[PDB]
């Protein structure tokens, strides 16, 4: 979808993604929502 | 319906779930895959 | 929360690595 910001980049269900962790040696994955938060420049408001 | 910023015509249609007695009617679909490696799912025997 | 620098200008060096299928090197 759209950010509040007209950007592009926002899943709107149960996204996947794989992330790299502790300098290479741990691969996770979450199923988890993703859900904007609302801070300055931190994808909330107008301004992102 | 407005999904997401996008508009959708959508169309919902209830059904009874199970009979008079309480007897709930189920639908069960099963797939089995026959691949050409070892065969894991076995019946317990 | 934290200001960043986007600058996509930078990014566009290219040393391309075509596929090579005499290496089979994506093949599953
Ligand atoms: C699938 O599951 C059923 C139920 O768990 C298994 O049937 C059970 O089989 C055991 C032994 O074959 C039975 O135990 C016997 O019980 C009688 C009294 O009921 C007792 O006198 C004997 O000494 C023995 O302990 C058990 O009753 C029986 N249960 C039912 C509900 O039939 C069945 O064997 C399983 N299939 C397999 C493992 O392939
Ligand atoms: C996707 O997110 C919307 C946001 O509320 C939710 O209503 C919907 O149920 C979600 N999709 C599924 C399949 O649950
Ligand atoms: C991303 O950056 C490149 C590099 O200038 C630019 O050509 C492209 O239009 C940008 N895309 C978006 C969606 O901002
Ligand atoms: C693919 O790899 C082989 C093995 O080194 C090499 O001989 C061949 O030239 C390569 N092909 C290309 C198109 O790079």
């Amino acid at each position: 979808g759209k950010f509040p910001s007209n950007k592009t980049g926002r899943y709107f269900n149960h996204t996947l993604v794989i992330l790299p962790e502790k300098c290479g040696t741990q691969i996770t994955a979450l199923y988890c929502v993703l859900q904007p938060k609302n801070q300055t420049n931190c994808t909330g408001h107008t301004t992102y | 319906y407005n999904f997401n910023g996008r508009i959708f015509y959508i169309g919902r249609k209830s059904y009874t779930p199970r009979t008079s007695e309480g007897s709930i009617q189920m639908v069960y679909v099963i797939t089995a895959n026959y691949a050409e490696g070892p065969n894991n799912v076995c019946p317990l025997k | 929360c934290i200001v960043v620098d986007m600058q996509p200008s930078y990014f566009q060096r290219d040393w391309p690595r075509p596929i090579n299928m005499s290496a089979a090197d994506g093949i599953i």
